[PDB]
RNA sequence: GCUCAACGGAUAAAAGGUACUCCGGGGAUAACAGGCUGAUACCGCCCAAGAGUUCAUAUCGACGGCGGUGUUUGGCACCUCGAUGUCGGCUCAUCACAUCCUGGGGCUGAAGUAGGUCCCAAGGGUAUGGCUGUUCGCCAUUUAAAGUGGUACGCGAGCUGGGUUUAGAACGUCGUGAGACAGUUCGGUCCCUAUCUGCCGUGGGCGCUGGAGAACUGAGGGGGGCUGCUCCUAGUACGAGAGGACCGGAGUGGACGCAUCACUGGUGUUCGGGUUGUCAUGCCAAUGGCACUGCCCGGUAGCUAAAUGCGGAAGAGAUAAGUGCUGAAAGCAUCUAAGCACGAAACUUGCCCCGAGAUGAGUUCUCCCUGACCCUUUAAGGGUCCUGAAGGAACGUUGAAGACGACGACGUUGAUAGGCCGGGUGUGUAAGCGCAGCGAUGCGUUGAGCUAACCGGUACUAAUGAACCGUGAGGCUUAACCU
RNA sequence: AAUUCCUUGUCGGGUAAGUUCCGACCUGCACGAAUGGCGUAAUGAUGGCCAGGCUGUCUCCACCCGAGACUCAGUGAAAU
RNA sequence: ACACAGGUGGUCAGGUAGAGAAUACCAAGGCGCUUGAGAGAACUCGGGUGAAGGAACUAGGCAAAAUGGUGCCGUAACUUCGGGAGAAGGCACGCUGAUAUGUAGGUGAGGUCCCUCGCGGAUGGAGCUGAAAUCAGUCGAAGAUACCAGCUGGCUGCAACU
RNA sequence: GCUCGCCGGAAGACCAAGGGUUCCUGUCCAACGUUAAUCGGGGCAGGGUGAGUCGACCCCUAAGGCGAGGCCGAAAGGCG
RNA sequence: AGGACCGAACCGACUAAUGUUGAAAAAUUAGCGGAUGACUUGUGGCUGGGGGUGAAAGGCCAAUCAAACCGGGAGAUAGCU
C-alpha cells in the first residue's frame, strides 16, 4: 500500500478535495492570507504552485490557460501582468505556512497560508 | 499456459485440431507444462489419414508456447499457437513423419534430431 | 463467556498510569516580548520568534 | 347366579390412534460423545496335526494353552434429557509407534541383483481425474509412500449443509381404521459487542544503585532436518554366464520456503492522446466539467508473480540398536563386572535469528560534577539557600518508519519535504498561420505540444534563543596496590 | 419407474474413468383404465447430462477507489 | 416510540441527444445535512483494473463478464401448422459526396370546379415538413461510439398453455 | 459577500389525507435538536387565518347501515 | 382483435450481496420479472372464534392462531416443585 503515493488522502472523497482546494485557490488570491486546518493549509500548496508558474508568461498562447478550474471577475487584469513579477518570477517558494494554534473548543491544529510578497 | 484439462492443436502430421492434456507430469506437484519437457495427452478427434485413435492415451512433448523461448538472454522468440508432438511410450521417438513447429534449440537437446530437422524455422 | 468477578482497582490504577498529557511547563516566550506560546505557533498578540507577524 | 379370572372384584352404562399433538418428571432411561471390560476385534509367545516335492517350526499353520493392546463390534446403565450439533464436503492441527517411504542393518529355502521375514527409529515425507448425500466401494493415471492409531475414530463461540433428524408434497406396503412401515424420494435455518486463561506485534515502569552515552557478551530458546533425475568409480563385487550392488565422487529438478524489481508480464482513479451525448468561457476556434476513471486507448515512478536470483550446507561432539578389544564372576567361555574402542535420517552443536527479567538483573570504553547553612542532636532523620555539568526532553521539515506509541534523515555549521531549472521514461506532430482536396481529411512551420514519482542542478518557501527534566565526587566490608 | 433390498440389476452408448446421463429388458415380492390409461408442440420462477463463446468461479490473485478498522475532541451505551 | 437508510393518495414533466416516460448534461426550482477533525495497518463491504489459461471452480457458470440497436440478407428437427425463430449463420452503420443535391410517411397556395354565397364546399399538386436505408472515399483502437441495449447449440424424466 | 458542489421526473412545483399555533418579528439560550449553537418546527412573547362565486353544504342518491306500520326472538339482537 | 413477444408509469418476489444490539417489526443495492388480465387500483363498506377467508399452507384473520385477543368463574386442580 502507498509505497510511492506521496499524496495525502486526507478526509472525504477525492472529488470533494478537488472542488474545495480549487475554490480555496480563488479565496487565497482574493485576500492573500487565509485561515484553515494545518492539513488543508499544506494540501492547498499542491498544483496551485504550478498554477502560479503558469501565470508568468504574457504570450497570447499562454493566456489560453490558468482558466479551467478557478475563475473570478477581479483577477482578469492581474493575470499575465502582475502575478509574474509579484510571485511567479521568484522561481518556486510562492507561499508561506505557519501554525497559529488549535481550533476553538477542540483539538484540531489551525494554520494560515499567505503569499510570499505583499503589495505596496 | 498449458496445464491439466487444456485442449490443443497437435504438431503431428494428420493430427486433428483437438487433443486433451490429461497430466502435466514431473512426479511432484506441478502447475503448468514446459517447453522441451513431457506431457500426457488423449486424442479427442482422429483424422483417417493419421496414425492415431480417438480416446487413446499417449505421451507427448511441448514444442511451441505463446510464452516463447527466452532463457539465455531474456530475448523472446514467440509463436501464435500452443502445441505438442506425440512420442512412443516403449520404443521412444516422435511417432510422425513431419512436425508442424519451430524445432528450437531445446528440442535438439533431446534424442530426436533425426526426425524433426526437415524444416528448421529459427 | 462473560466477565465473572470485578477487576481490581489497583489494576484500574495501573492501566490509567500510562498517561502522556503534560502540564506544558515552562511555556515559551518571544525574543522581544515575555508573552507565552507553545513551541511552534503564534502568540495571541501577533509576536513570534522576534519577527512580528500580525499588525494592529 | 356375574372367567366381574386385570382373579382382594374402582359405577343398573364405555373401544382404538397421535410423526399433527401435548403436559408433569428424568440419564431414575435409550440414542451422537465421556468411563468400566476386552468375550469380539488385530497381534505375539508356549506348543505343534500338517503345508513348505526333503524338512512341522526359512516362510506359513489345524489343535490346545498364556499373554500384548484400550481399541474398535458388543456388553453396561455411573455423570449428563432447564438443550454435549450428527454423517459426508472444505480449511488446518497435536501426540503415539504396532514403520508405508526416508537412515540403520539381522535371519533366510541370503552366491549376486532381488523376493520372504525380523526390529533400532516418528527427525522429514506420505497425490490427482471421473461416478455418489458421501465415508465404505469402483475405475484411469501418477508415487521415495499412496502407513496405522489416539485426541467426542482431532479443527461448527470454524466454513459448507446434499443424507440422516422440521412444517408441505409424492410413490410402494400392512390394517376395519386413525395410524403404522429392516420400503423410498422433492423443498428444507447453521446464531455470537472477545471478559478471563492463551496466542501475535508493540509502548511504559522497576532494576543492576552518583548520573549519562556508544557498543558487545552467551546461561538459554527458537529456526533447520526427508526426497525425485542423471553421470563417474564399473559392467567393480558375486557369478560360465544370465544378471548386476554396497562403499564416495559430482552435477541437475519439483511441491515447498525466502528475497528483489534488474528483465518479462500485470496493475498503476496525482498523467499524455482519441471520442459519443451535453453543458460552460457572448458566439466560433481553442479548452475544461460531467455521463461507471462516461467510453476508453495507454503508462512513468511504485508494487507485484505469472518474472528473476537463491534456499534447506560443510564441520565438530556424543549415543541407541548393533559390532568389538582386553577380562573376572563360570581356572573353559563371555561386548562388561574393573579397564578400552567404534556406530543411525535419531541426539547435541555448527549454520540462521533471537537472547542478562541469566532478578543467576553480564562487560568494556567514553562523557561530567570538587557548594555552603540550620534543626532534633546525630554516624540516623528532616529542613533551607545557592544555582547546575554530562545527557535527555521540546520544537520542526518530513521519512524507505508507523493504526496509536516506539524508530530514521537532518533543521542556514541547511538539500529534511516541496517548487523552480537542465534532462529521462511515457504520450504523439497539437495550437496559431497558410496550402491541397466540393469534403471528410491530409500537409508544412514540427520528433510538435505535455509532465508526477526517475537523474542531475538550485536556498525560491519552511525548519527558536533554548526554556524544562537532570546538580554539587555519591552506604558498608574482605584482600592487595597508590597516597 | 414418483412404485425396485442385495442393485451401480443385466447389456449397449457417451467418458482417461462415470453409483450420475441416454437407450433397452420383466423375474412389477407391490403399475393398471376415471382414487383414470397412453402420447404430442410452443411452453416451464422445473430437474438431470454434454458442446461452444465469454469470463477473476478457479491456477493465484496483484494493485487501486468510495465506506468501515485507528486516533483525537464533543455527546457517551448494552448484555453480563 | 425518534427531526429514524422505511411506509404513503391525486395533478405536472421543457431544451440538447434519443424510438422513448429509458438515460445524461441541463431548464425552471431546490439543497449542501442536527457530531466535527483528521488519518490509515492485518481485516471487513461494494465498485474499478485486468496477463496467460479458462468452468478445471462448484452440488450448480451460482455469481460475474461478454452478447445487446435495426434496415437488408439467410435459416434445421419437431409441430395443435399457429409456432419453433430474433433459429442457426451474416452485412451495414461517423463525416462528406453520390443515391432521391430529401425517397417513404404526413401536410399543401392560387387556378381549373360546384353552388347556396361563404369561419364556402370540393377537385388537385407548385410549395412545407420529413423517416429509416445505400454506395464510394478518407479518419480512429473503436461511428448501433457514452447512458440505453437479446448468451448460443444438442439429449432427456415430469408437467397442456396464461 | 464572492466562489464552489450536488439533485434537477427530484434532492422540484401544486392539490389532499393526517397532524396542529407549527406562519411572521421580537428576543432568549437552563432544558430540547443524544453538539457547537449566536440557529431553530426549541423557550417565552407579540402579530397573523379579510370568501355571494374556491373545497364542504345545496338537491338526488350506489354499496351499505338504520328502519315504521308488520314480523322473528326470554332478550341483547335481527328480518323486510 | 388477443388469459400475445419486449417494455415505462404501475406492480413485485426469485436469485445474489449488504444489513442482522439495525435506519428497520423485514429494509437496502444490483439483476430477472407481472403490466388488457383468471389484472391492478383510489375511496367507503361487508365477512368473527370452531366462526370467517383461502385456484386450500390448518396459510391469513392488526406481530399473536391444531385454535386469536381482553376480561371473568380463577387464588380452579398439581400423590409434584
Amino acid at each position: 500500500m502507498r509505497h510511492r503515493k506521496s499524496g495525502r488522502q486526507l478526509n472525504r472523497n477525492s472529488s470533494h478535495r478537488q472542488a474545495m482546494f480549487r475554490n480555496m485557490a480563488g479565496s487565497l488570491v482574493r485576500h492573500e492570507i487565509i485561515k484553515t486546518t494545518l492539513p488543508k493549509a499544506k494540501e492547498l500548496r499542491r498544483v496551485v504552485e504550478p498554477l502560479i508558474t503558469l501565470a508568468k508568461t504574457d504570450s497570447v498562447a499562454n493566456r489560453r490557460l490558468a482558466f479551467a478550474r478557478t475563475r473570478d471577475n477581479e483577477i482578469v487584469a492581474k493575470l499575465f501582468n502582475e502575478l509574474g513579477p509579484r510571485f511567479a518570477s521568484r522561481a518556486g517558494g510562492y507561499t508561506r505556512i505557519l501554525k497559529c494554534g488549535f481550533r476553538a473548543g477542540d483539538n484540531a491544529p489551525m494554520a494560515y497560508i499567505e503569499l510570499v510578497d505583499r503589495s505596496e | 499456459m498449458i496445464q491439466e484439462q487444456t485442449m490443443l492443436n497437435v504438431a503431428d502430421n494428420s493430427g486433428a485440431r483437438r487433443v486433451m492434456c490429461i497430466k502435466v507430469l514431473g512426479g511432484s506437484h506441478r502447475r503448468y507444462a514446459g517447453v522441451g519437457d513431457i506431457i500426457k495427452i488423449t486424442i479427442k478427434e482422429a483424422i483417417p489419414r493419421g496414425k492415431v485413435k480417438k480416446g487413446d492415451v499417449l505421451k507427448a512433448v511441448v514444442v511451441r508456447t505463446k510464452k516463447g523461448v527466452r532463457r539465455p538472454d531474456g530475448s523472446v522468440i514467440r509463436f501464435d499457437g500452443n502445441a505438442c508432438v506425440l512420442l512412443n511410450n516403449n520404443s521412444e521417438q516422435p511417432i510422425g513423419t513431419r512436425i508442424f513447429g519451430p524445432v528450437t534449440r531445446e528440442l535438439r537437446s533431446e534424442k530426436f534430431m533425426k526426425i524433426i530437422s526437415l524444416a528448421p524455422e529459427v | 463467556a462473560v466477565q465473572q468477578n470485578k477487576p481490581t482497582r489497583s489494576k484500574r490504577g495501573m492501566r490509567r498510569s500510562h498517561d502522556a498529557l503534560t502540564a506544558v511547563t515552562s511555556l515559551s516566550v518571544d525574543k522581544t516580548s515575555g508573552e507565552k506560546h507553545l513551541r511552534h505557533h503564534i502568540t495571541a498578540d501577533g509576536y513570534y520568534r522576534g519577527r512580528k507577524v500580525i499588525a494592529k
